[PDB]
């Protein structure tokens, strides 16, 4: 769990060593070229977190009387809402963290009483729908009703603006993939044939590393559970 | 005779090299305004004569 | 969900660094080349929303006595109609939601009494037809009859004219596809042998990202429902 400065130093030493971005002493990236690296790093992190299912997060949503669509944004969080615009927030961040907007896909939704709620099931009247990938609907809000949403998450945004997220949390085996993606972006943006060939090399390296990680299952992505349909179907 | 009489480091003119480039650019643009070439052909010919 | 200015600064600090569109500080696009980027962005958004089925929206249409064809246009919306041209509008809007034409495909149509209406069925007398993709037909209008149209929608139009929509709603996994499409358009428009070679790369990158997103199903496009034909057919 290293900060953004360690990433800048590791880039200044590793790939992009020979380029003109790096300072004279080869210690750090120059100031005017930092937003480019930040954008590339955010894109790479989103790619990896979409591919691998490394992060599983949770959020709590409370149900208001007249609202049916509950978009999952930071506007309606307790730790981030603006009292003037939003009168009452419905996303609770009481304990810790700030709920950065990182909803990729919704997996499970559980009621406050411990019962599961079906998702996107047309033929079940008591189901929940998602008109948009992060918006959630319940067509019959009730009093004292709360839903827990279990979703796949992506890495929070890096900004380096004295209020954004400095730290990077990624498995140690996936650092070269991120560095290769950043180098690919830069060498592609150079707009020369030799740099284009180098960019092709780096992208192929990224793909090969990801495929190797999938081969050896280093992120424990595969999941297997105990059989439960043997008893439901009536077998003896 | 000074350097500034050869080229004045500007696209405008007042130099032999600048005038020689501007005349060629004018001829190519004259052919370009008629729908006979595109921007790429004009740019390539300009760079070639440079 | 982010402003249009974030898109301009992402294109100024990502791809298109080495081009002559960007300003001297490379922080934003010059005023001359913003219409080009807006046109490209609208085209890319239409492509993605046509492919992926992200947004699902709704319209309420009430039926007049002597009308059978009901085009879905803003000329007949309450907030946008011209009183002298149109005597009475039939599409109901709200002062905040003014119903920009964003109809790609019509999925479901429901009566005001909660009963489903068959669509484009030739052998059913009590069905609705669509002569054109954005026009409805009802051959027997009746008193106090209103219809709800459930349709797939596209992104609203970006205009940057102090009245158009500044924001962009798109999942964070598909930002590189939009950027790659814009870069493809810009690099094709140059009409040089090298620019076309770069544009082919950008278009292939867009296609590969879209195929990957389909492969991992990050937008939850696949939908499955419980089986109800078991009871209808008479099985036990």
């Amino acid at each position: 769990m290293y900060y953004i400065e360690e990433l800048f130093c590791r880039l200044a030493n590793g790939v992009l060593n020979n380029t003109g971005i790096v300072t004279d002493d080869r210690g750090d990236i120059e100031d005017d070229s930092k937003p480019f690296i930040i954008v590339a790093a955010n894109e790479a992190l989103t790619r990896l977190h979409g591919r691998f299912n490394m992060r599983n997060n949770n959020v709590v949503v409370e149900m208001q009387e007249g609202r049916t669509n509950y978009p999952l944004l930071a506007k309606y969080a307790v730790q981030s809402y603006d009292p003037n615009e939003v009168k009452c927030p419905f996303i609770m961040d009481l304990a810790g963290e700030k709920f950065a907007e990182d909803v990729i896909r919704i997996l499970e939704v559980y009621d406050d009483k411990g019962r599961r709620r079906p998702l996107n099931d047309r033929n079940n009247p008591c189901s929940l729908f998602t008109p948009r990938p992060n918006v959630l609907q319940n067509n019959a809000p009730k009093a004292w009703e709360v839903l827990n949403v279990m979703y796949q998450a992506k890495h929070p945004k890096l900004s380096t603006a004295e209020d954004g997220y400095n730290e990077i949390d990624i498995p140690d085996t996936l650092d070269p993939a991120l560095d290769a993606y950043i180098a690919y972006r830069y060498y592609t943006s150079l707009n020369t044939p030799e740099s284009s060939a180098k960019a092709a090399e780096y992208l192929s390296f990224y793909d090969s590393i990801c495929r190797e990680v999938v081969e050896y299952d280093l992120t424990s992505d595969t999941e297997v559970d105990t059989n439960t349909l043997f008893r439901k179907r009536g077998w003896r | 005779i000074t350097t500034e009489q050869l080229t004045t480091r500007e696209v405008g003119g007042s130099g032999v090299f600048d005038a020689l480039m501007q005349s060629a650019s004018n001829h190519l643009l004259a052919e370009f305004k008629n729908n006979r070439i595109t921007g790429g052909d004009y740019v390539k010919a300009y760079i070639a004569t440079m």
